[PDB]
């Protein structure tokens, strides 16, 4: 036995391209849409729960993921490898940081953890790419609120807002003429609503859309009273019942 | 095309055709054969006699695992003897950690697991035997018969190599006529007629029987060969019943 | 087994080049250009994003500027993931020498380190050599200001004025026509962004599509001071320089 | 605590001739006060006319005296049968011996 | 042959009103021998000031170990650490050596740059935190420095009144120790300006 | 054309591998479904013994993986005994490391984990099974999770898996449109079992006798196989009505 | 070390 | 005190209560009686830390027994407990007494002093308290006694037990294993102390 | 075809090319033949030279005093089986004071070949070996094959033109195991029986090689004008 | 001083504020009731890092746990997680813990010795203080208690270590755990030891401190221009 | 540590 793929499976064509790279890509493009939108006061991240089967319970899985109170994950391409980069982007958030600072790390920081996870299987021995872009919103006290994309490759860039997969380049047109700089989270929730319902053929209800936000601390949500400083999660799911409130109003 | 280079690579169909290719090593092996009788089992082998210079009854092929498990194979030799060794390992750790030897579908399972494993990874070469195994445990007799892919079953009768279709035939009407069950000692004599009948399929050389059992009865649950007396009254029997 | 799908990332071709080194280098000629000019009295920085949105988050993005420490900082043209390894590995470098012997890095020390780094991956190992190339802008008390740049062979080199990434060709040509040694910062700041200007695929030069670097002993007294330009400051510059 | 070291007494004795050597010794094997055996052998023919003699702790001596034995075997396989000088077995004792150098063989040998 | 106490030194960290300050002795020696007078034992990373007393050896390590990291932290976090979060390194850097420790008696004082709010801490030489709203010592004069600290402090000083209390606390408190004194420190740390005053004491 | 042959991109950003081993599942041509009752959750396979020299009893594709947790496998045994060993093993350090009993859904993401691996590490090949996971869990109750090579799971109100699975998922998807509940309104097994074969018999338009049926039931803290007498009485149940 |  | 007894319908395991740290009793209702399978369960002395964490990885491995082979043999149990102890004996004070009832074997006994040897016995006792009982239990113990009657001879013979040993005390636990299931049996000082 | 690239690879029909161009090797290499009665064991080897001037390669290796080999093919490869066939007779000396079994010996050199027919990056040997040995079981003869397969024969011959060799020991078969006590008569029958594998060249002073091993014999070899009386 | 009572619908814990360095009161107001997770808190008596380290890296796992499994922790969990870490280190980490929380199975109430030997209760204590808090739950403690009562007989046997043992002092810490509610953590519950003002103001006159040298310290970034 |  042993692992004898000691060597690179992502090498360099003669045109300077790297294959297996684009070729997540590809696979990133055929996934279902995913979009991020930053208001003054909140980021909200929101995908189609695209069910393989109607027996299937679709609440049963999660493609919005918190990473850290204060961090939400969504992303486009094949959800195995978007979930076993949850559990490693959860733990490195504690190991590379929490254990270390006794803090949650920044959005920026625990980002750049991710993307070198994501570099290395674009480089180490006998590996593939990752088959994902990553939406990742966040906030920490020095920073405040920001959204950032990863790609296969391991490169990350901010965003006001942006959508990756299968609508992608129609989903930005649209966020471009309805994004401005003075936006109030429940102004982004609604363009976000809208945006997705583009892309989106079948039912379109808060069963069929999981949507989260980034916003006010939720002290309701943390378990525990007693310690003034600790002010709960800024991370919150949306209900099914939250979402269809907010189609009437569409 | 190319799937069939490498072995743990599917082909479009879904098959590993390097361990179907293990198959056909298999195929081209002598006889095996193995029979589940009232109160334990019988496992009975064609040895070609390739030339007169061979020492008859000197290279013994039926193998012992633990001091209650029989073990015989076809294919390649040395890939049988490998497995049996492994065998003998997964045996011993069971009886050192558990203190009871090692049960006939726990061992079954313990070599399942080790073939299977060699369909894993392109590193390693797949088996190229068939293993008919067995013996009695607390909860009495059982047979078994492991493939190349790592697949395993219990069975009444069991047969593989060359003349497998002629021996299956013949176990197959035990099975029918015997509903109430097969003794160990009527076992051996029928074990020797399945391989005489299988030897039309390698009659150009002349061969040399080799028999071993298991018996509650017989043998006290211990693997024995069956040596002097009463193998030569299982090759008379034999030798009647062609004739 | 596993031998038939080995690329052999690090083995020459009949010519004497290295492949995967090579077919790198192809693949930074269409990075942003980054441009490093060195005056008497400090360093500029100047370097292009790639054709960037209406919709990106300018004032909280990096992928061509980094700092490596107080007094030494790279422009990067390649795959940004991999510049970010490479990056963290020298600021490591950096303290290590920093806590041995309790004097800041010298800038050629560092440079060497990186370029060693690379020089391994295209003779052992068998993985991909790193697509990035480094401009290396530092400060020390025995060189004073020094231009470096490193590639994916790991050769590197020291210049008074050089380009990485795309259009190389057109930009050395234009910085060895306009370039002076009694040159000075703001004078490199406007050839550097002049030379940009001309080079540049994109219709037009603007703020939102830069970013900028200057390390001067303009800092109070014996001492030396980074500033990596606010979105702002870029727009200010272009203008007092004339190019918007 | 556990002592692994013990004396099961004994003497020997090498006299060397012109054309000729002697190797004697005891054939009382003791622990303590205790007579362990009245005939067991501390001599030993090693082939090649050498004869060996490890006296002190037995386990050690017995240890000792199979690995050069055993030295003498793979002399022969690797130098084509050459016949293995006393100098040469000397030696070859000397690298034994200092083997074990810091969890010593409680052992005086002569051959 | 006990570690913490071959060099010798004392450090002391008190709170006052929208101030904090810290001070320390300048001695440091082979058991008896006086060998230098020269030797501080307050750092500063930024605007976090970090005091340490013990092996020596272990306070300078410590010291380029802080530097080192809180380097890299203003590199990634582009900010530079607060005294809170510097609090929890220095703890974590210290546990890591649980069964091998640094036999130092580290004390953290600054003025978290936002909140405003003026925080001492102190820690044992394996990383457990005393986060005291009064005052902190550590060195070889504790006990001498408790005593000192315990009466003479009381709440909400002003800068120059805090610095004649923690000055008193220090000098007499190193008189009563063999291996402290030899000249001595005080930091006075405000939101954004600093003071640092060398102390007139007896020199044996 | 390797990238077919190791687990890669292809230009389409496709995994051929992983597919060929979706392919790989139905090659023992046994059909699979799951249903969830109000205080149980039952499995029936499909059991064919072509060979009549095969001891029946040892012909199994369900297995008992933990006390509380069942699994039943679509595709070749070795890859299912594979794949039932590791679960064993890893239901077991779970219990020993976190000291309760390892759930349903938390076992199948394990197993979906290691799947996910073989899909991105060149050296495994994936396994040609898809893993039913069945318990009656104490938090989340009734409890269907499937695993497949792809390293894809999610929950199930019931599910089926095989050769004619989308016969068998139509004809359940029918039922639970017409009773709008995500379950078998009944109070006993016995009847879920009933039920569950009465609509296997319906999708597959075939009869079954004792011996052509494997049946795993889970109940509170117990999952358990019926007999070949168990199924009889099942059998003789649904024929007198 | 401090030591309830 | 512990002590585990075979009778005519299965075995019972019996044990006392108190958890010392020196003289100080740390807890007087401790549960010594622990289940390693559902009809294998042990007797705990020496070090509790120790007994936890051997007990611990037995129930472990039984349970992968169980998953892969079926219900293991009491005899299985008593061999993996004696591997941990054998195997480990430098860095262990245990001192087990495994009992379990099979349907074939019916009750047995076995029990692993320090060493980590194993002894197969009609009963066994064990703890710093079985040495005052010694002569009691072997002059009253008797083959294929009832259930009644062997409940007596634990109690009396516990009771004795924590009479004289200080390290001794508490309430009186013991565990029935027939084949009709698992019986929790609890005794207080009023009741025991009066015999 | 395209399956003879490494070990790990099967045939569509099942075979182990790198294996049978293994079996290859000992074909291309000299004559050796093995013969045995009830009380003594006889190696006959052909050594090869290389010209005039070059000596004449040495054929038959000493396992321990009642066993030892002769080598047809790879010589390199019979010095790494013959050096572990040596440890594994010294290691049933020392640990259990007991002569390995020739039977023995042959299920260990069939192991240790097999291991390097289904493992990715080794080779299979390239060497056939004929083991005699004298144990409590009397006189053997093993036939070793890189394939792993170990068989013991009466008689038998490997290499270059052994099947003349092996026919007449298959004739001589009933006479040649009844000479009993005669250890001269035994090689006699040996040299009589490689003879039939000679073409152009014949036997000579320092071209024969042969070896015994019997009841009061230990294994020793003949070479140069010892085996002059054979010639 | 650290004790657990249970209650009839959940857990409570106290513990006492005093940490020492031999006879020398080394923090006169520190915490010793940790939080592990939102509803699972243990109270921590021996070496005063190595009870905050170990309930930090379990607490750190056990939300990782969490995180994997979608279920909101169990006491059992953290104690078996707790008592493996320990006894790998054979009592070299001296960590003396109660555990207690409400989880989906109910109200737990465990203590976790230094060598990694478990127990369950309905009251315990632990620390230098054990044996006056035991003494006073030993008195007063009864089945079927009430969260007003538990309270009571937590803080009480509290203070009977504070007063009663030289180990313990200062303030009372409480954390209370009910089933179906947010655990709340009622810091300095009780503040029994309050000091007395003193007689005198040790305000020293400005320039009474003799001064060698002065100077600004720069604790700014180099500047610009 | 506790310790029948
Ligand atoms: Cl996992
Ligand atoms: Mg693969
Ligand atoms: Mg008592």
């Amino acid at each position: 036995m042993t692992d004898r793929y000691s060597f690179s499976l992502t090498t360099f064509s003669p045109s300077g391209k790297l294959g297996q790279i684009d070729y997540a890509l590809t696979a990133v493009k055929q996934g279902v849409t995913s979009l991020g939108i930053k208001a003054t006061n909140g980021v909200v991240i929101a995908t189609e729960k695209k069910s393989s089967s109607p027996l299937a319970m679709s609440e049963t899985l999660s493609k919005v993921s918190l990473l850290t109170p204060d961090i939400g994950a969504v992303y486009s391409g094949m959800g195995p490898d978007y979930r076993v980069l949850v559990d490693k982007s959860r733990k490195v958030a504690h190991t590379s940081y929490k254990r270390i600072y006794g803090e949650y790390p920044p959005t920026k920081l625990l980002v750049s953890e991710v993307a070198k996870i994501m570099q290395e299987a674009t480089q180490s021995g006998g590996v593939r790419p990752f088959g994902v872009s990553l939406l990742i919103a966040g906030h920490d006290e020095f920073n405040g609120f920001s959204l950032y994309q990863v790609d296969p490759s391991g490169s990350y860039f901010p965003w006001k807002a942006t959508a990756i997969g299968k609508g992608s380049v129609a989903a930005k047109t649209f966020l471009e003429k309805r994004w401005n700089d003075e936006l109030e989270l429940e102004d982004a929730i609604h363009i976000a609503l809208l945006t997705l319902k583009e892309s989106v053929e079948g039912e379109f209800n808060g069963d069929t859309i999981e949507l989260a936000i980034i916003g006010d601390e939720n002290p309701d949500l943390l378990g525990y009273t007693g310690i003034p400083t600790d002010k709960g999660p800024r991370f919150r799911k949306l209900t099914s019942q939250e979402i269809n409130d907010r189609l009437e109003a569409l | 095309t190319g799937y069939d280079l490498s072995n743990s690579v599917f082909s479009p169909d879904g098959r590993n055709f390097q361990v179907e290719y293990a198959v056909k090593a298999v195929e081209n092996g002598t006889t095996s054969i193995g029979i589940k009788c009232n109160d334990g089992v019988v496992f009975a082998v064609e040895k070609l006699i390739t030339s007169k210079l061979l020492v008859p009854q000197k290279n013994v092929k039926i193998q012992v695992v633990d001091r209650h498990i029989g073990c015989v194979y076809s294919g390649l030799i040395p890939d049988g003897r490998h497995l049996v060794n492994r065998g003998r390992e997964e045996a011993a750790s069971f009886k050192k950690l558990y203190k009871t030897p090692i049960p006939i579908p726990a061992f079954a399972d313990r070599l399942g697991q080790y073939v299977q494993a060699h369909t894993l990874y392109n590193s390693v070469r797949p088996f190229g035997v068939s293993t008919i195994f067995g013996g009695v445990d607390k909860n009495g007799a059982h047979l078994y018969m492991l493939e190349p892919s790592g697949s395993y079953w219990g069975y009444k009768g069991a047969a593989t190599g060359k003349g497998r279709q002629s021996a299956k035939a013949e176990l197959e009407k035990l099975v029918d006529h015997h509903p109430e069950g097969l003794s160990a000692r009527e076992a051996v004599k029928q074990a020797a007629k399945i391989i005489y009948l299988a030897h039309e399929d390698n009659k150009e050389k002349d061969f040399e029987l080799e028999i071993s059992w298991c018996s509650l009865s017989e043998t006290n649950g211990l693997h024995k060969f069956v040596k002097g007396d009463l193998l030569q009254e299982a090759i008379d029997f034999a030798q009647k019943e062609i004739n | 087994g596993s031998r038939r799908y080995d690329s052999r990332t690090t083995i020459f071709s009949p010519e004497g080049r290295l492949y995967q080194v090579e077919y790198a280098l192809e693949s930074i000629s269409h990075a942003g250009t980054a441009i490093g000019i060195m005056a008497s009295d400090g360093i500029v920085l100047a370097a292009e994003r790639k054709v960037t949105s209406t919709l990106l988050e300018q004032d909280t993005s990096t992928e061509k500027l980094y700092k490596l420490n107080d007094k030494i900082a790279v422009a990067v043209a390649g795959l940004t993931a991999d510049a970010e390894i490479l990056i963290n590995t020298a600021r490591i470098h950096a303290q290590n020498y920093l806590k041995t012997y309790n004097e800041d890095i010298p800038v050629e020390i560092l440079v060497r380190r990186l370029s060693d780094i690379k020089q391994g991956y295209t003779q052992h190992g068998g993985l991909r050599p790193f697509g990035v190339s480094f401009i290396y802008a530092g400060y020390d008390d025995r060189y004073g200001y020094q231009l470096y740049t490193s590639n994916p062979s790991g050769n590197y080199t020291g210049w008074k004025a050089i380009s990485v990434g795309a259009n190389t060709s057109a930009a050395q040509t234009l910085l060895q026509m306009d370039y002076k040694d009694d040159m000075k910062v703001d004078d490199a700041i406007e050839l550097a962004l002049k030379t940009l200007s001309k080079t540049t695929d994109s219709s037009a030069l603007t703020y939102d599509r830069l970013e900028f670097a200057t390390i001067r002993k303009g800092a109070n007294d014996g001492e030396v001071y980074q500033k990596i330009f606010k979105p702002q400051e870029i727009k200010d510059i272009l203008v007092k320089t004339g190019i918007t | 605590q556990f002592n692994p070291y013990g004396d099961n007494g004994g003497t020997i004795l090498g006299i060397a001739g012109e054309d000729f050597a002697v190797l004697a010794g005891d054939t009382r094997n003791i622990t303590d006060y205790s007579i362990n055996s009245r005939y067991e052998p501390k001599v030993f023919d090693c082939g090649d006319n050498i004869v060996m003699s490890a006296n002190g702790f037995a386990a050690d001596g017995d240890a000792l005296v199979k690995r050069f034995k055993n030295s003498v075997k793979w002399y022969h396989f690797d130098h084509n049968d050459k016949k293995l000088s006393i100098n040469s077995a000397a030696r070859n004792i000397q690298h034994l011996l200092y083997g074990k150098r810091f969890f010593p063989y409680y052992v005086h040998t002569i051959i | 042959s006990d570690p913490s106490s071959i060099n010798g030194g004392i450090v002391v960290a008190m709170t006052g009103k929208d101030c904090v300050a810290i001070a320390c002795d300048l001695r440091l020696g082979s058991q008896s021998l006086g060998v230098s007078n020269k030797f501080e034992k307050i750092f500063h990373y930024g605007h976090v000031f970090l005091g340490i007393t013990g092996l020596a050896t272990d306070v300078t390590t410590l010291n380029e170990m802080f530097r080192y990291k809180t380097n890299l932290y203003k590199l990634k976090e582009e900010r530079a650490i607060e005294p809170e979060t510097f609090t929890q390194l220095v703890s974590s850097s210290l546990y890591e050596r649980r069964f091998g420790p640094y036999f130092v008696g580290p004390v953290v004082a600054g003025i978290n740059s936002k909140s405003g709010k003026p925080f001492i801490a102190g820690f044992d030489l394996i990383g457990c935190i005393d986060e005291a709203k009064d005052f902190i010592v550590s060195g070889t004069a504790s006990d001498q420095l408790f005593g000192m600290c315990e009466s003479l402090y009381e709440p909400n000083l002003e800068p120059e009144d805090l610095f004649e209390t923690i000055s008193q606390a220090l000098l007499n408190a190193a008189d009563r120790d063999a291996l402290s004194g030899w000249g001595a420190v005080v930091y006075i740390i405000k939101k954004d300006e600093v003071v640092k005053r060398y102390l007139k004491m007896r020199q044996d | 054309g390797y990238d077919r042959h190791i687990t890669i991109f292809s230009p389409e950003g496709r995994l051929y591998q992983v597919e060929y081993a979706f392919k790989a599942t139905n090659q023992t041509n046994i059909n699979s479904l799951a249903v969830r009752g109000k205080d149980c959750t039952v499995v029936i396979s499909q059991k064919k013994v072509p060979d009549k020299l095969l001891d029946p009893t040892t012909v199994s594709y369900i297995f008992c993986i933990s006390r509380t947790i069942g699994m039943v496998v679509n595709g070749p045994i070795p890859d299912a005994r594979n794949a039932a060993l590791r679960a064993k093993a890893e239901a077991a350090e779970f219990r020993y490391k976190y000291g309760y009993d390892m759930p349903c859904d938390v076992l199948a993401k394990r197993m979906a984990n290691l799947s996910q691996i073989y899909t991105q590490r060149a050296y495994m090949r994936p396994l040609g099974v898809i893993l039913t996971f069945v318990s009656v869990d104490e938090e989340l109750g009734p409890s269907i999770y499937k695993t497949d090579p792809a390293g894809y799971y999610v929950g199930y109100k019931a599910t089926a898996t095989g050769p004619k699975q989308q016969e068998i998922t139509t004809n359940l998807e029918n039922h639970f449109k017409k009773s709008k509940i995500d379950h078998i309104n009944e109070e006993s097994w016995e009847k879920v079992v009933e039920f569950a074969i009465t609509h296997m018999i319906d999708a597959l338009g075939t009869e079954f006798s004792k011996n052509d049926l494997e049946v795993g039931v889970a109940t509170k803290d117990k999952f358990f196989t019926l007999s070949a007498e168990n199924i009889e009485e099942r059998l003789v149940a649904i024929a007198e009505q | 070390x401090a030591y309830x | 005190s512990i002590m585990a007894v075979t009778f005519k319908d299965g075995v019972i395991l019996g044990a006392d209560s108190r958890t010392t740290t020196g003289a100080y009793i740390a807890n007087r209702v401790t549960d010594k009686l622990t289940r390693v399978h559902d009809k294998i369960w042990c007797c705990r002395s020496g070090s509790a830390a120790d007994t936890q964490a051997i007990a611990d990885i037995v129930q472990y491995h039984l349970e992968l027994y169980t998953s892969q082979y079926g219900t293991p043999s009491t005899e299985t149990a008593a061999s993996v407990f004696k591997e941990l102890c054998y195997e480990n004996k430098d860095n262990l004070t245990a001192g087990i007494i495994v009992a379990g009832y099979d349907d074939k074997n019916k009750g047995e006994v076995y029990t692993i002093p320090l060493g980590g040897s194993v002894h197969k016995l009609p009963y066994a006792i064990a703890g710093s308290g079985s040495t005052f009982i010694y002569g009691y239990c072997d002059k009253n113990f008797r083959e294929n006694m009832s259930k009644e009657e062997t409940v007596d001879f634990i109690k009396h013979s516990l009771s004795q037990a924590i009479k004289w040993d200080g390290s001794s005390g508490g309430v009186i636990r013991m565990v029935v294993l027939t084949a009709a299931g698992v019986e929790r049996l609890i005794f207080y000082p009023d009741e025991y102390e009066q015999l | 075809n395209n399956y003879d690239g490494d070990t790990v690879t099967f045939s569509p029909t099942g075979r182990l090319f790198q294996v049978e161009y293994a079996l290859e090797a000992i074909k291309q290499g000299s004559v050796t033949v093995g013969l045995r009665s009830n009380t003594h064991a006889v190696l006959v080897a052909l050594k090869r030279n290389a010209d005039e001037l070059s000596s004449y390669q040495k054929k038959i290796i000493k396992c321990d005093e009642h066993m030892g080999l002769s080598l047809a093919g790879l010589a390199p490869d019979a010095r790494v089986l013959s050096n572990y066939l040596r440890q594994q007779c010294n290691y049933s000396s020392l640990v259990f004071n007991r002569k390995l079994a020739v039977e023995r010996a042959g299920h260990l050199l069939c192991d240790k070949a097999q291991k390097n027919t289904q493992s990715y990056g080794g080779r299979p040997y390239g060497v056939g070996l004929l083991i005699i040995g004298y144990d409590k079981s009397g006189a053997h003869l093993l036939e070793f094959q890189p394939s792993g397969n170990v068989t013991e024969l009466y008689g038998t011959a490997i290499g270059a033109r052994s099947q003349g060799a092996k026919t007449y020991l298959e004739r001589t078969l009933d006479t040649f195991i009844k000479i009993d006590g005669n250890p001269d008569e035994l090689i006699k029958a040996g040299v009589e029986a490689i003879s039939q594998s000679l073409r152009d060249e014949s036997l000579t002073v320092d071209n024969l090689s042969i070896a015994i091993v019997g009841k009061d014999t230990p294994f020793t070899i003949y070479d140069g004008e010892a085996v002059a009386k054979y010639i | 001083t650290i004790v657990g009572v249970k209650f009839n619908n959940g857990v409570v814990i106290a513990a006492d504020t005093r940490s020492t360095q031999g006879p020398i009161v080394a923090d006169k107001n520190c915490a010793k009731l940790h939080r592990i997770s939102p509803k699972i808190w243990c109270a921590g008596a021996g070496t005063a890092a190595d009870t905050e380290a170990v309930t930090q890296l379990i607490g750190s796992n056990i939300e990782l746990h969490s995180l994997y499994t979608s279920r909101e922790p169990r006491v059992v969990s953290a104690l078996q997680m707790l008592k493996q870490h320990l006894f790998k280190y054979q009592g070299h980490i001296g960590a003396y813990l109660i555990v207690a929380g409400v989880d989906p199975t109910g109200s737990h109430l465990f203590s976790i010795h230094a060598h990694g030997s478990t127990d369950v209760g309905y009251y315990l204590s632990l620390g230098s203080g054990s044996l006056a808090a035991m003494a006073v739950l030993e008195s007063h403690w009864k089945q079927d208690l009430t969260k007003e009562e538990a309270i009571k007989l937590a803080s009480d046997a509290i203070q009977a270590g504070i007063w009663n043992d030289l180990g313990s002092g200062s303030n009372v810490d409480v954390c209370v755990m009910e089933i179906g509610k947010d655990a709340e953590y009622l810091r300095n519950y009780l503040t029994p030891n309050v000091r007395e003002e003193k007689q005198k103001s040790y305000k020293f006159p400005r320039g009474t401190t003799a001064v060698l040298k002065e100077s600004i310290v720069n604790i700014c970034d180099i500047q610009e221009e």
